[PDB]
C-alpha cells in the first residue's frame, strides 16, 4: 500500500527544497565547502527523515547519502537486499547542480 | 612499439623531441581517442599556455591554420596524430 | 586449389602458412588455434584481423583489399583477412 | 544478489599502439544512464570568472590599441581503402564405400 | 519523419540539425558517386546561404571520413557529428573557433 | 615520370624564377604552400609509379634509358629536400628582414 | 526444457527478444522453403546475416549445424538458440 | 517442483517486439498518451498468457514519456528466492520518445 515513485517525490521534494533553487546562481555561490558540508550531509538527511515521518505509513524505512564533490573521479552506485515480494523495496537517486553530486539510497521494508 | 615519425612538421628540434615524448607517454597510459588527445592538448596547454589542438585518428581530412612554428603531424604504429596552435 | 591474394614480398602470406601450420598441430579444439593466429596477427602487423577455421563453412565478408588470405591447410580450411 | 547490470557488456578491448597487442578489461561498469546533460553556467566560481573575462579583456584592449596578421589556409587528407564485398565457399570433402569378401 | 540516423554528437539547436539531416540525405542521394570532395563542397555551399545560422566565430567546416577521430576548438554553440545508416558515412560540421 | 618531375620542378622554379617572388613575395607563396600540403596528395597520384619503376628495375636496372628516369624522379625529392630546406631557412630570414 | 515454439523447438526462456526471435522463427524456415535445400552449406547462413542486419542491429553472429554448443559472453539479451527437426541454430549479436 | 521454468528473456523477447511494431515510432501527444499505455499493456498481457508460464504470476509495469532535457532513473529491486521466481525488462527509446517495460514473474506455491 504505496508507491516508490511518490518515495522519491518525497525525496525530491526534501532535497530541492532544502538547497535546490530554482534561479541557478546561489547554487555556485554554494560550492562545495570542507567547512559546510557536515551540515549539509546531517541537515539533508534530518529534513529528508522529517518529510519521510511525514507519512503515517506503518512500513520501515533506512536511509543513505552520497555527496561527491566533482565528475572526474567517476563512481559506481548499486543495491541489492534480501525481503518480501508484495510490499518490499528499495529506492536509489542521483542529483547533480553545478559541483555537487549527491546520491541517496532507500530501503523500505514491511513491518 | 616503434618510435614516432613525422610526415610534415615545422617545430624545432626540441620541440619535436618534447612531443615525441609526451606522444608515446599518452599512448603508453590511456587506450582511447578522445583520451590520448585530451591528454596531450591538456599536456601542450600546461607547457604553451592557451590554444592547442590535437586530432588523433586513422583516417581524415584537415583544413586548418596555426602559428608558423607550432605544427606538426607525424604517426606511431598507424596513428595520425596532427598538432597545431591556433 | 584456391589461394586468394595479398601484398606483394610474401611479408603475410608466407608468415600465415608457417604460424597455421604450427597452430593445427599444437591444438585440437580450433579455439586455440585461430586465437593464436589472430593475436600473433595483430601484434605483427595490424590492429584487428579475422579468422576462421574449420573443415566446411562458407563466408562472405568485406575486409581491406590485398589483406584476404584463405587456405586449405591439410584436411581443414583456414580462411583469416584483416578488418577494421 | 550483488547486483548485474542488463543491457551491459562484459569485457572491454583496445588496441594499444605503443604495445602492439590488444588488452581486454573483464571488469565494466555497471550504473544504467541515461541523458546526461553537460552545463555552462557558472556562477562566481574563483576559476572560471579569472579565465573567461581575462581572455575577453586582453583581447578586446589589443585591438583597441585584423590585428594577428591574415592567416593561411592549409590542406591535409589521408589514405582512404576501399571497402570490397567477397565471399567464397569450401565443400565436404568426398568419401568412397566399397564393399569386399574375405579369401581362402 | 525524420529519415534515420545515428547522432553521435550534437550541440546545436535540433531544428538546426533538422535542416542538417534533411540536406544532407538529399546530397547523399542526388550525389551517390564520385568523392567526398563534392559532397563537402555542396553542403557548404548549401549551409553557409540560408538566413539562418548567424552567428559564427570563425566560418563554416564539414569533414566526411569512415575511421578517423579528430578534436577542434569549435564554436561552444555549434557541432555535429552523425552517420547516415544506408551509407554509413560519418559526417561532422561546425564552425571555428 | 615526367609528369610529376615538371610539376615538382614547375613549384621550384616558380620559387627562384621571377626577381619579384624571389625578393617581394605574394599570395603566389600562400599557393606554392598549398601544392605543398597537396604535394600529399600528388605523391598519392604517383604512388602507382614508385612500385611500378620497383617492379621495372628490379629486373631491368637499365642504365640507357634509366636518364630520364634519374633526372625526373631525382628531380621530384630534389624539390622535396629544397621545400624542407628552403621554407625553414626563407621563413627565416623573411621574418629577420 | 526446450518447450516448444510455433516455429520450433526454442529453449524457454531464451536470451533475445522477440522481434529478432520472431524475425529468425519465421526466416529461418522462410529461407530454408522457400528456393533453399539441406544440400547448400552456409548461402543459408549468409542471407540469414544479411536479412539480420538489414532490418535489426548490424554485427550478427550466425552458427547452425548438427552438432555444436557454446559459452560465451555478448551483447546482453541478443541470445537464439533452437532446434527445428534436429538441426541447433544459436544467433548472437556482438557490438 | 518447477519443471516448466521462467527465465527472463522470453518475456523480454515479447516485449520487444511488441515495443517496435507497436509504437512506431509515435510522438508524445498528451491528448492519449495514458490510453497508448492503456491499449499497449493489454496487449502485453495478452501475450504473456500465451507466454507459456503455468503459475508464474506476472506483474506487468510500462512507462510511456517524452525526453526533453531531462534526466531520469528508474530502479527495482528483486524479492524472491532466486531458484524459482525472476523478472524480466526492457527498454526503447527513439529521438523524443521512451518506453520501458518490466514484467515480474512469481511461481505460485
Amino acid at each position: 500500500e504505496y508507491i516508490s515513485e511518490e518515495v522519491q517525490k518525497a525525496i525530491d521534494d526534501s532535497v530541492k527544497q532544502v538547497f535546490g533553487i530554482k534561479d541557478d546562481s546561489s547554487q555556485v555561490t554554494i560550492t562545495y565547502n570542507k567547512d559546510k558540508v557536515n551540515l549539509w550531509t546531517q541537515q539533508i538527511i534530518d529534513y529528508t527523515i522529517r518529510g519521510l515521518n511525514k507519512l503515517g505509513k506503518h512500513f520501515k524505512y533506512c536511509v543513505t547519502a552520497i555527496l561527491q564533490q566533482t565528475n572526474h573521479a567517476g563512481i559506481s552506485v548499486q543495491i541489492t537486499a534480501y525481503q518480501d515480494t508484495n510490499t518490499d523495496g528499495s529506492l536509489i537517486q542521483c542529483y547533480e547542480i553545478n559541483d555537487i553530486y549527491a546520491i541517496v539510497s532507500v530501503f523500505a521494508m514491511a513491518v | 612499439n616503434h618510435e614516432p615519425e613525422v610526415k610534415a612538421t615545422d617545430m624545432e628540434e626540441d620541440m619535436i623531441k618534447r612531443v615525441k615524448e609526451i606522444a608515446i607517454n599518452a599512448v603508453k597510459e590511456y587506450k582511447q581517442e578522445k583520451q590520448i588527445a585530451h591528454y596531450i592538448k591538456y599536456e601542450f596547454d600546461k607547457i604553451d599556455g592557451y590554444g592547442w589542438n590535437c586530432i588523433v585518428g586513422r583516417n581524415f581530412g584537415s583544413h586548418i591554420i596555426h602559428q608558423t612554428k607550432k605544427y606538426i603531424f607525424f604517426k606511431i604504429n598507424e596513428l595520425c596524430l596532427l598538432l597545431w596552435k591556433a | 586449389i584456391d589461394m586468394p591474394e595479398n601484398s606483394e614480398m610474401k611479408s603475410m602470406k608466407n608468415d600465415a602458412f608457417s604460424q597455421a601450420k604450427f597452430a593445427v598441430e599444437n591444438y585440437k579444439f580450433e579455439n586455440k588455434i585461430s586465437s593464436h593466429i589472430k593475436k600473433f596477427f595483430d601484434e605483427k602487423y595490424g590492429p584487428n584481423w579475422h579468422c576462421v577455421v574449420g573443415k566446411h563453412f562458407n563466408a562472405y565478408v568485406s575486409y581491406d583489399s590485398k589483406n584476404f588470405i584463405f587456405f586449405y591447410e591439410g584436411q581443414l580450411a583456414i580462411l583469416l583477412y584483416r578488418k577494421g | 544478489l550483488e547486483p548485474k547490470n542488463p543491457q551491459a557488456p562484459k569485457n572491454i578491448t583496445v588496441y594499444d599502439y605503443y604495445t602492439r597487442k590488444f588488452k581486454t578489461d573483464e571488469l565494466v561498469d555497471q550504473m544504467i544512464v541515461h541523458f546526461s546533460m553537460d552545463g555552462d553556467y557558472i556562477w562566481k566560481e574563483s576559476n572560471e570568472y579569472k579565465t573567461q573575462e581575462e581572455i575577453r579583456d586582453t583581447k578586446k584592449a589589443l585591438i583597441k590599441e585584423r590585428n594577428k596578421f591574415n592567416y593561411n589556409t592549409r590542406e591535409c587528407q589521408t589514405i582512404n581503402p576501399s571497402i570490397r564485398e567477397r565471399g567464397v565457399s569450401t565443400e565436404p570433402p568426398p568419401s568412397d564405400t566399397i564393399c569386399g569378401n574375405i579369401t581362402q | 519523419p525524420l529519415p534515420p540516423h545515428i547522432i553521435r554528437f550534437n550541440d546545436m539547436a535540433q531544428h538546426l540539425l533538422k535542416k542538417v539531416i534533411r540536406q544532407a540525405d538529399v546530397l547523399i542521394k542526388e550525389n551517390p558517386q564520385g568523392l567526398e570532395k563534392d559532397i563537402a563542397l555542396n553542403l557548404v555551399k548549401f549551409v553557409k546561404s540560408q538566413p539562418e545560422f548567424k552567428i559564427g566565430d570563425g566560418e563554416w567546416q564539414c569533414i566526411i571520413g569512415k575511421n578517423f577521430g579528430c578534436s577542434l576548438t569549435f564554436d561552444a554553440n555549434v557541432l555535429a557529428f552523425f552517420d547516415l545508416l544506408p551509407s554509413r558515412k560519418s559526417i561532422l560540421l561546425f564552425k571555428s573557433g | 615520370l615526367d609528369s610529376l618531375t615538371e610539376q615538382t620542378k614547375m613549384l621550384s622554379t616558380k620559387l627562384s624564377k621571377p626577381v619579384k617572388d624571389i625578393d617581394s613575395l605574394g599570395y603566389v607563396m600562400e599557393t606554392l604552400e598549398q601544392i605543398r600540403k597537396e604535394q600529399a596528395e600528388i605523391d598519392m597520384k604517383f604512388n602507382p609509379v614508385q612500385e611500378m619503376y620497383s617492379l621495372l628495375d628490379n629486373y631491368l636496372p637499365g642504365g640507357i634509358t634509366d636518364k630520364d628516369e634519374m633526372d625526373a624522379r631525382s628531380l621530384l625529392r630534389r624539390n622535396w629536400d629544397i621545400l624542407i630546406q628552403q621554407a625553414e631557412i626563407k621563413g627565416k630570414e623573411y621574418q629577420h628582414k | 526444457q526446450y518447450k516448444t515454439f510455433m516455429g520450433a523447438r526454442v529453449l524457454w526462456p531464451p536470451e533475445c527478444a522477440d522481434d529478432i526471435l520472431e524475425g529468425a522463427i519465421r526466416e529461418t524456415q522462410d529461407a530454408l522453403k522457400k528456393f533453399e535445400i539441406a544440400r547448400e552449406g552456409q548461402k543459408i547462413a549468409e542471407h540469414l546475416k544479411k536479412y539480420m542486419d538489414d532490418h535489426f542491429d548490424p554485427y550478427w553472429h550466425v552458427f547452425f549445424g548438427k552438432n555444436f554448443g557454446c559459452q560465451a559472453v555478448h551483447n546482453k539479451n541478443r541470445f537464439i538458440y533452437f532446434y527445428i527437426e534436429k538441426t541447433a541454430f544459436l544467433m548472437y549479436q556482438t557490438q | 517442483y518447477i519443471k516448466n521454468r521462467f527465465y527472463p528473456s522470453k518475456i523480454q523477447k515479447i516485449i520487444k517486439e511488441l515495443f517496435e511494431d507497436r509504437l512506431k515510432g509515435v510522438e508524445y501527444d498528451p491528448n492519449n498518451a495514458n490510453q497508448l499505455s492503456e491499449r499497449l499493456v493489454l496487449e502485453l498481457r495478452e501475450k504473456i498468457k500465451r507466454g507459456k508460464v503455468p503459475r508464474y504470476k506476472i506483474g506487468v509495469q510500462v512507462v510511456f514519456g517524452e525526453i526533453k532535457g531531462q534526466g531520469l532513473r528508474i530502479a527495482s529491486k528483486c524479492l524472491w528466492d532466486v531458484q524459482n521466481d525472476n523478472y524480466a525488462s526492457y527498454t526503447y527509446t527513439s529521438e523524443k520518445v521512451y518506453c520501458t517495460g518490466i514484467v515480474f514473474g512469481c511461481y505460485f506455491e
